[PDB]
Protein backbone atom coordinates (compact mmCIF):
# COMPACT_ATOMS: atom_id res chain seq x y z
CA UNK A 1 0.00 0.00 0.00
CA UNK A 2 0.87 3.40 -0.83
CA UNK A 3 2.10 5.46 2.43
CA UNK A 4 3.41 8.77 3.49
CA UNK A 5 5.26 9.51 6.53
CA UNK A 6 4.91 12.75 9.08
CA UNK A 7 6.76 16.37 8.41
CA UNK A 8 7.45 17.22 12.34
CA UNK A 9 8.03 20.86 13.47
CA UNK A 10 8.34 21.37 17.16
CA UNK A 11 7.98 24.87 18.40
CA UNK A 12 6.24 27.34 20.80
CA UNK A 13 2.91 28.96 21.10
CA UNK A 14 4.48 32.08 21.74
CA UNK A 15 8.04 33.56 21.64
CA UNK A 16 9.94 32.04 24.47
CA UNK A 17 11.10 33.81 27.39
CA UNK A 18 12.59 31.79 30.36
CA UNK A 19 10.50 31.81 33.40
CA UNK A 20 7.36 32.46 31.24
CA UNK A 21 4.57 30.43 31.09
CA UNK A 22 4.40 28.93 27.20
CA UNK A 23 2.32 25.96 25.19
CA UNK A 24 5.00 23.45 23.39
CA UNK A 25 3.68 21.84 20.12
CA UNK A 26 4.50 19.47 18.08
CA UNK A 27 3.06 19.63 14.33
CA UNK A 28 2.54 16.09 12.61
CA UNK A 29 1.53 16.55 9.12
CA UNK A 30 1.84 14.99 5.21
CA UNK A 31 1.21 11.27 6.97
CA UNK A 32 -0.81 8.52 5.79
CA UNK A 33 -2.19 6.54 7.29
CA UNK A 34 -3.43 8.25 10.30
CA UNK A 35 -2.02 5.94 13.04
CA UNK A 36 0.85 7.83 14.58
CA UNK A 37 2.52 8.05 17.97
CA UNK A 38 3.53 11.46 19.24
CA UNK A 39 5.13 11.94 22.72
CA UNK A 40 6.56 15.15 24.17
CA UNK A 41 9.61 15.01 26.03
CA UNK A 42 11.07 17.43 28.64
CA UNK A 43 14.95 16.29 29.43
CA UNK A 44 14.09 12.95 27.75
CA UNK A 45 11.17 11.76 29.67
CA UNK A 46 7.96 11.17 28.59
CA UNK A 47 5.46 14.43 29.90
CA UNK A 48 2.09 13.43 30.43
CA UNK A 49 -1.40 14.58 29.38
CA UNK A 50 -0.21 15.91 26.42
CA UNK A 51 -3.24 16.77 24.33
CA UNK A 52 -3.96 16.71 20.63
CA UNK A 53 -6.42 18.10 17.81
CA UNK A 54 -9.09 16.35 15.73
CA UNK A 55 -8.27 14.55 13.72
CA UNK A 56 -8.19 15.92 9.90
CA UNK A 57 -6.22 15.92 6.27
CA UNK A 58 -5.35 18.31 3.50
CA UNK A 59 -6.38 18.46 -0.01
CA UNK A 60 -3.73 15.68 -1.00
CA UNK A 61 -5.86 13.57 1.90
CA UNK A 62 -2.55 13.10 3.81
CA UNK A 63 -3.39 13.47 7.87
CA UNK A 64 -2.78 16.17 10.44
CA UNK A 65 -2.51 16.66 14.01
CA UNK A 66 -1.20 19.12 16.50
CA UNK A 67 0.04 17.85 20.11
CA UNK A 68 0.70 20.55 22.79
CA UNK A 69 1.18 20.98 26.57
CA UNK A 70 1.49 24.02 28.64
CA UNK A 71 5.46 24.62 29.81
CA UNK A 72 7.27 27.20 31.45
CA UNK A 73 10.74 26.91 29.50
CA UNK A 74 13.92 27.30 31.43
CA UNK A 75 17.47 27.86 30.31
CA UNK A 76 18.43 24.50 31.57
CA UNK A 77 15.43 22.04 29.79
CA UNK A 78 15.82 20.54 26.66
CA UNK A 79 12.11 19.76 24.98
CA UNK A 80 11.72 17.48 21.80
CA UNK A 81 8.63 15.76 19.87
CA UNK A 82 9.04 11.66 19.52
CA UNK A 83 7.30 10.54 16.40
CA UNK A 84 6.41 6.72 15.36
CA UNK A 85 4.23 5.87 12.02
CA UNK A 86 4.09 2.55 9.75
CA UNK A 87 6.41 4.22 7.57
CA UNK A 88 9.65 4.91 10.03
CA UNK A 89 11.86 1.65 11.10
CA UNK A 90 12.28 3.25 14.47
CA UNK A 91 11.03 6.73 16.40
CA UNK A 92 12.38 10.06 15.18
CA UNK A 93 13.13 12.71 17.62
CA UNK A 94 13.15 16.36 16.79
CA UNK A 95 14.25 18.59 18.72
CA UNK A 96 12.99 21.93 19.83
CA UNK A 97 14.83 24.91 18.70
CA UNK A 98 13.69 28.44 19.59
CA UNK A 99 15.02 29.76 16.17
CA UNK A 100 12.92 27.62 14.58
CA UNK B 1 -24.72 21.75 9.14
CA UNK B 2 -23.92 18.14 8.39
CA UNK B 3 -25.17 16.75 4.99
CA UNK B 4 -28.01 14.40 5.51
CA UNK B 5 -27.65 11.45 2.96
CA UNK B 6 -29.64 8.58 3.50
CA UNK B 7 -29.54 5.11 1.62
CA UNK B 8 -26.73 5.78 -0.52
CA UNK B 9 -23.52 3.23 -0.63
CA UNK B 10 -20.32 2.67 -2.49
CA UNK C 1 -13.84 38.50 2.07
CA UNK C 2 -14.74 34.73 0.91
CA UNK C 3 -15.18 32.36 2.84
CA UNK C 4 -15.79 28.89 3.01
CA UNK C 5 -17.82 25.58 4.58
CA UNK C 6 -16.10 22.21 4.71
CA UNK C 7 -17.31 18.41 6.52
CA UNK C 8 -13.98 16.06 6.59
CA UNK C 9 -14.74 12.09 7.57
CA UNK C 10 -12.33 9.66 8.23
CA UNK C 11 -13.71 6.16 8.65
CA UNK C 12 -10.82 3.31 9.36
CA UNK C 13 -10.89 0.10 9.81
CA UNK C 14 -8.95 -2.10 12.37
CA UNK C 15 -9.81 -5.69 11.90
CA UNK C 16 -9.31 -7.84 15.10
CA UNK C 17 -9.89 -4.40 17.17
CA UNK C 18 -13.81 -3.66 16.70
CA UNK C 19 -15.76 -1.84 14.28
CA UNK C 20 -14.51 1.13 12.40
CA UNK C 21 -13.67 4.15 13.71
CA UNK C 22 -15.59 7.12 12.37
CA UNK C 23 -14.09 11.18 13.26
CA UNK C 24 -15.76 13.58 11.57
CA UNK C 25 -15.01 17.39 11.51
CA UNK C 26 -16.62 20.48 10.47
CA UNK C 27 -14.27 23.62 9.41
CA UNK C 28 -15.78 27.25 8.77
CA UNK C 29 -12.27 28.95 6.68
CA UNK C 30 -9.50 27.49 9.18
CA UNK C 31 -12.04 27.46 12.05
CA UNK C 32 -12.74 23.85 13.30
CA UNK C 33 -16.43 24.22 14.90
CA UNK C 34 -17.84 20.26 15.29
CA UNK C 35 -16.19 17.04 15.64
CA UNK C 36 -17.52 13.17 16.16
CA UNK C 37 -15.73 10.42 16.99
CA UNK C 38 -17.05 6.91 17.15
CA UNK C 39 -14.78 5.96 19.71
CA UNK C 40 -15.81 8.55 22.60
CA UNK C 41 -17.31 7.30 25.58
CA UNK C 42 -20.15 8.83 24.56
CA UNK C 43 -20.53 9.87 20.70
CA UNK C 44 -22.37 13.15 19.91
CA UNK C 45 -21.71 16.27 17.49
CA UNK C 46 -20.07 18.25 20.48
CA UNK C 47 -18.94 22.04 19.74
CA UNK C 48 -15.70 23.29 19.07
CA UNK C 49 -16.20 26.90 18.63
CA UNK C 50 -17.74 29.61 20.80
CA UNK C 51 -20.28 30.60 18.54
CA UNK C 52 -21.68 27.20 17.54
CA UNK C 53 -22.78 26.49 21.23
CA UNK C 54 -25.48 28.83 21.15
CA UNK C 55 -27.49 26.45 18.42
CA UNK C 56 -29.74 24.44 20.41
CA UNK C 57 -30.90 20.96 21.17
CA UNK C 58 -32.33 20.04 18.43
CA UNK C 59 -29.36 21.02 16.27
CA UNK C 60 -27.09 18.94 18.46
CA UNK C 61 -29.87 15.69 18.03
CA UNK C 62 -29.86 16.09 14.84
CA UNK C 63 -26.00 16.55 14.14
CA UNK C 64 -25.38 13.54 16.04
CA UNK C 65 -28.24 11.26 14.36
CA UNK C 66 -27.01 12.07 11.60
CA UNK C 67 -22.78 10.94 12.11
CA UNK C 68 -23.73 7.89 13.71
CA UNK C 69 -26.13 7.35 10.78
CA UNK C 70 -23.09 8.19 8.80
CA UNK C 71 -20.53 5.99 10.61
CA UNK C 72 -23.11 3.15 9.88
CA UNK C 73 -23.19 4.06 5.98
CA UNK C 74 -19.07 4.18 6.10
CA UNK C 75 -18.32 1.07 7.81
CA UNK C 76 -20.60 -0.71 4.77
CA UNK C 77 -18.66 0.97 2.11
CA UNK C 78 -15.40 -0.08 3.79
CA UNK C 79 -16.79 -3.68 3.27
CA UNK C 80 -18.10 -2.88 -0.35
CA UNK C 81 -14.49 -1.14 -0.95
CA UNK C 82 -12.58 -4.86 -0.04
CA UNK C 83 -14.61 -6.70 -2.51
CA UNK C 84 -14.06 -3.55 -5.23
CA UNK C 85 -9.98 -4.05 -5.13
CA UNK C 86 -10.14 -8.01 -4.57
CA UNK C 87 -8.91 -7.27 -1.09
CA UNK C 88 -8.48 -9.46 1.99
CA UNK C 89 -10.26 -9.29 4.97
CA UNK C 90 -6.69 -8.66 7.64
CA UNK C 91 -5.76 -5.63 6.43
CA UNK C 92 -6.91 -2.01 7.76
CA UNK C 93 -8.61 0.64 5.00
CA UNK C 94 -9.26 4.25 5.04
CA UNK C 95 -12.45 6.18 3.49
CA UNK C 96 -11.95 9.99 3.44
CA UNK C 97 -14.77 12.40 2.16
CA UNK C 98 -15.13 16.01 1.94
CA UNK C 99 -17.84 18.46 1.05
CA UNK C 100 -18.39 21.99 1.28
CA UNK C 101 -19.24 25.67 -0.34
CA UNK C 102 -17.34 28.88 -0.76
CA UNK C 103 -19.08 31.48 -1.13
CA UNK C 104 -18.40 35.33 -2.10
CA UNK C 105 -18.42 38.67 0.31
CA UNK C 106 -22.23 38.81 -0.93
CA UNK C 107 -22.97 35.48 0.52
CA UNK C 108 -23.25 34.09 -3.26
CA UNK C 109 -22.50 30.30 -3.97
CA UNK C 110 -18.88 30.64 -5.59
CA UNK C 111 -18.59 26.62 -6.63
CA UNK C 112 -19.25 23.27 -4.11
CA UNK C 113 -17.19 20.50 -3.39
CA UNK C 114 -17.46 16.66 -1.91
CA UNK C 115 -14.73 14.04 -2.86
CA UNK C 116 -14.40 10.51 -2.16
CA UNK C 117 -10.64 8.46 -1.55
CA UNK C 118 -9.94 4.97 -0.53
CA UNK C 119 -6.47 4.33 0.62
CA UNK C 120 -5.38 8.42 0.43
CA UNK C 121 -6.13 7.83 -3.00
CA UNK C 122 -8.85 9.72 -5.28
CA UNK C 123 -12.06 7.62 -5.81
CA UNK C 124 -14.91 9.62 -6.89
CA UNK C 125 -15.41 13.26 -6.84
CA UNK C 126 -18.66 15.56 -7.86
CA UNK C 127 -18.22 17.90 -10.78
CA UNK C 128 -18.30 21.21 -10.86
CA UNK C 129 -21.25 21.27 -12.67
CA UNK C 130 -22.56 19.40 -9.26
CA UNK C 131 -24.30 16.97 -11.78
CA UNK C 132 -22.08 14.59 -13.24
CA UNK C 133 -18.93 12.31 -11.22
CA UNK C 134 -15.39 11.54 -11.98
CA UNK C 135 -14.42 8.24 -11.17
CA UNK C 136 -10.68 7.36 -10.61
CA UNK C 137 -10.81 3.61 -11.43
CA UNK C 138 -13.04 0.64 -13.22
CA UNK C 139 -13.48 0.20 -8.67
CA UNK C 140 -15.07 3.98 -8.86
CA UNK C 141 -17.11 3.58 -11.60
CA UNK C 142 -19.16 0.94 -10.07
CA UNK C 143 -20.22 3.75 -7.26
CA UNK C 144 -20.98 6.63 -10.64
CA UNK C 145 -23.22 4.05 -11.80
CA UNK C 146 -24.85 3.30 -8.89
CA UNK C 147 -24.79 7.05 -8.32
CA UNK C 148 -26.11 7.63 -11.65
CA UNK C 149 -28.97 5.50 -11.57
CA UNK C 150 -29.96 6.87 -7.88
CA UNK C 151 -29.48 10.23 -8.42
CA UNK C 152 -27.19 10.84 -5.95
CA UNK C 153 -25.67 14.41 -7.12
CA UNK C 154 -29.04 16.14 -7.34
CA UNK C 155 -28.92 14.98 -3.82
CA UNK C 156 -25.65 17.18 -3.00
CA UNK C 157 -26.13 19.81 -5.43
CA UNK C 158 -30.00 20.35 -3.46
CA UNK C 159 -27.62 20.36 -0.19
CA UNK C 160 -24.49 22.29 -1.91
CA UNK C 161 -26.53 25.35 -2.65
CA UNK C 162 -28.99 25.20 -0.40
CA UNK C 163 -28.62 24.60 3.19
CA UNK C 164 -24.41 24.46 3.04
CA UNK C 165 -24.75 28.26 1.95
CA UNK C 166 -27.57 28.89 4.28
CA UNK C 167 -25.41 27.20 7.35
CA UNK C 168 -22.52 29.14 6.62
CA UNK C 169 -23.91 32.46 6.23
CA UNK C 170 -26.03 31.87 9.55
CA UNK C 171 -22.31 30.95 10.84
CA UNK C 172 -20.69 33.30 9.82
CA UNK C 173 -22.90 36.24 11.43
CA UNK C 174 -22.87 34.52 14.88
CA UNK C 175 -19.25 34.16 15.10
CA UNK C 176 -18.11 37.33 12.73
CA UNK C 177 -16.16 38.84 16.34
CA UNK C 178 -13.61 36.20 14.94
CA UNK C 179 -15.05 34.31 11.33
CA UNK C 180 -14.92 37.78 10.09
CA UNK C 181 -11.80 39.07 11.33
CA UNK C 182 -8.41 38.68 9.85
CA UNK C 183 -4.98 39.22 11.95
CA UNK C 184 -2.29 40.42 10.62
CA UNK C 185 0.75 38.60 10.45
CA UNK C 186 4.10 39.71 12.87
CA UNK C 187 7.04 39.65 11.37
CA UNK C 188 10.86 40.35 11.74
CA UNK C 189 13.74 39.30 10.50
CA UNK C 190 16.57 36.89 12.01
CA UNK C 191 20.11 36.58 11.04
CA UNK C 192 22.42 33.60 12.02
CA UNK C 193 26.37 32.74 10.97
CA UNK C 194 26.89 29.80 9.56
CA UNK C 195 30.54 30.10 8.97
CA UNK C 196 32.86 32.77 8.19
CA UNK C 197 31.66 32.60 4.69
CA UNK C 198 27.74 32.41 4.88
CA UNK C 199 24.39 33.18 6.84
CA UNK C 200 21.12 32.59 7.39
CA UNK C 201 18.23 34.80 7.20
CA UNK C 202 14.98 33.83 8.24
CA UNK C 203 11.37 35.49 7.72
CA UNK C 204 9.17 35.26 10.30
CA UNK C 205 5.37 35.59 10.21
CA UNK C 206 3.61 35.10 13.16
CA UNK C 207 -0.39 35.21 14.88
CA UNK C 208 -1.77 35.34 11.66
CA UNK C 209 -5.36 34.56 10.98
CA UNK C 210 -6.25 33.03 8.15
CA UNK C 211 -3.78 30.44 7.61
CA UNK C 212 -3.17 31.83 3.69
CA UNK C 213 -0.41 33.75 3.84
CA UNK C 214 2.74 33.86 1.02
CA UNK C 215 6.51 34.96 2.45
CA UNK C 216 8.99 35.36 -0.30
CA UNK C 217 12.81 36.17 -0.34
CA UNK C 218 13.91 38.58 -3.04
CA UNK C 219 17.81 39.07 -4.04
CA UNK C 220 18.43 42.25 -6.28
CA UNK C 221 14.28 42.21 -6.71
CA UNK C 222 14.30 38.46 -7.92
CA UNK C 223 12.13 35.75 -6.22
CA UNK C 224 14.50 33.18 -5.04
CA UNK C 225 11.96 30.53 -4.89
CA UNK C 226 14.13 27.69 -5.55
CA UNK C 227 17.11 28.69 -2.95
CA UNK C 228 14.13 29.57 -0.28
CA UNK C 229 13.26 27.09 2.57
CA UNK C 230 10.16 27.66 3.22
CA UNK C 231 8.16 25.40 5.83
CA UNK C 232 4.72 24.33 5.89
CA UNK C 233 1.94 26.87 8.02
CA UNK C 234 1.38 25.33 11.45
CA UNK C 235 -0.82 26.27 14.09
CA UNK C 236 0.12 28.18 17.18
CA UNK C 237 -2.98 26.60 19.07
CA UNK C 238 -4.69 30.17 19.70
CA UNK C 239 -6.88 29.85 16.08
CA UNK C 240 -3.66 31.88 14.75
CA UNK C 241 -0.84 30.61 12.43
CA UNK C 242 2.77 30.84 11.92
CA UNK C 243 5.45 30.41 8.91
CA UNK C 244 9.15 31.21 8.43
CA UNK C 245 11.07 31.41 4.87
CA UNK C 246 15.01 31.26 5.22
CA UNK C 247 17.87 31.63 2.45
CA UNK C 248 21.32 30.98 3.14
CA UNK C 249 23.34 34.26 1.94
CA UNK C 250 26.92 35.31 1.01
CA UNK C 251 28.40 37.29 4.07
CA UNK C 252 28.38 41.19 3.20
CA UNK C 253 25.24 40.51 0.79
CA UNK C 254 22.61 40.66 3.77
CA UNK C 255 21.17 44.17 2.14
CA UNK C 256 20.68 42.58 -1.68
CA UNK C 257 18.31 40.37 0.29
CA UNK C 258 13.83 41.70 1.18
CA UNK C 259 11.78 39.87 2.62
CA UNK C 260 7.70 40.17 0.79
CA UNK C 261 4.57 38.96 2.98
CA UNK C 262 1.39 38.96 1.35
CA UNK C 263 -2.15 38.39 4.21
CA UNK C 264 -5.44 39.56 3.51
CA UNK C 265 -4.81 41.35 7.01
CA UNK C 266 -2.72 44.09 5.66
CA UNK C 267 -3.40 46.82 3.72
CA UNK C 268 -0.40 46.15 1.77
CA UNK C 269 1.98 43.97 1.43
CA UNK C 270 5.22 44.50 3.81
CA UNK C 271 8.65 44.56 2.68
CA UNK C 272 11.32 43.87 5.37
CA UNK C 273 15.21 43.45 5.81
CA UNK C 274 17.59 42.22 8.23
CA UNK C 275 18.12 45.34 10.56
CA UNK C 276 21.46 44.96 12.29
Amino acid sequence: MIQRTPKIQVYSRHPAENGKSNFLNCYVSGFHPSDIEVDLLKNGERIEKVEHSDLSFSKDWSFYLLYYTEFTPTEKDEYACRVNHVTLSQPKIVKWDRDM
Amino acid sequence: ASLNLPAVSW
Amino acid sequence: GSHSMRYFYTAMSRPGRGEPRFIAVGYVDDTQFVRFDSDAASPRMAPRAPWIEQEGPEYWDGETRNMKASAQTYRENLRIALRYYNQSEAGSHIIQVMYGCDVGPDGRLLRGHNQYAYDGKDYIALNEDLSSWTAADTAAQITQRKWEAARVAEQLRAYLEGLCVEWLRRYLENGKETLQRADPPKTHVTHHPISDHEATLRCWALGFYPAEITLTWQRDGEDQTQDTELVETRPAGDRTFQKWAAVVVPSGEEQRYTCHVQHEGLPKPLTLRWEP
